[PDB]
């Protein structure tokens, strides 16, 4: 799911980030990535 | 004061409905947790911002982007469920391989005391090998969700650790 090395530096990015709107962008990320490959079954 | 805690464990140890006991005060209903959940918890003049994070096997290798500055982790166990507790060991001792995690205390919540035949908390110290973590501060405090019982007396342990530096 994780494995593109770019999408994880976004997400680890908008995780360690004191900005509110990039901590609510990252709790979406994952849950879109997650969808995205429950997709492609 | 500050302090900045990540709560991880498998899924379905109970850590979202801790989050919302302590913030809210009750017992919400959850559902599995992808992502994150985060909260300040006002406790002892300490702000605990509190990073619950879902335990889903698919998304544990994001625990890793939530290491940076984390200064308490609360590890927390399902105690009823003994075909995982192995499991849970094995990803609690992956994780305090980590660099990052050097300095971090470490309170593991033997959660779940309420089921019948759950664990108690020397058991589940003896099963996840506690007493064999070096060059680090760590407690133990078996909780029940519902009632709250343990669960200050965590912030408690973890409230003297910052105070001692
Ligand atoms: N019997 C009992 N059930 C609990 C207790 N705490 C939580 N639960 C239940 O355990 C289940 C999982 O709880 P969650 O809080 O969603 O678990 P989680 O650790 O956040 O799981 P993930 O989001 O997948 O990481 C829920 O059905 C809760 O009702 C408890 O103290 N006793
Ligand atoms: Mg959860």
């Amino acid at each position: 799911i994780f494995e593109d090395e770019e999408k994880s530096k976004m997400l680890a990015r908008l995780l360690k980030s004191s900005h509110p709107e990039d901590l609510r962008a990252a709790n979406k990320l994952i849950k879109e990535m997650v969808q995205e490959d429950q997709k492609r079954m | 004061g500050s302090m900045r805690i990540l709560m991880v464990g498998l899924d379905a140890a109970g850590k979202t409905t801790i989050l919302y006991k302590l913030k809210l005060g009750e017992i919400v209903t959850t559902i599995p947790t992808i992502g994150f959940n985060v909260e300040t918890v006002e406790y002892k003049n300490i702000s605990f911002t509190v990073w619950d994070v879902g335990g889903l096997d698919k998304i544990r290798p994001l625990w890793r982007h939530y290491f940076q500055n984390t200064q308490g982790l609360i590890f927390v166990v399902d105690s009823n469920d003994r075909e995982r507790v192995n499991e849970a060991r094995e990803e609690l001792m992956r994780m305090l391989a980590e660099d990052e995690l050097r300095d971090a205390v470490l309170l593991v919540f033997a959660n779940k005391q309420d089921l019948p035949n759950a664990m108690n908390a020397a058991e589940i110290t003896d099963k996840l090998g506690l007493h064999s973590l070096r060059h680090r501060n760590w407690y133990i405090q078996a909780t029940c969700a519902t009632s709250g019982d343990g669960l200050y007396e965590g912030l408690d342990w973890l409230s003297n650790q910052l105070r001692n530096q």
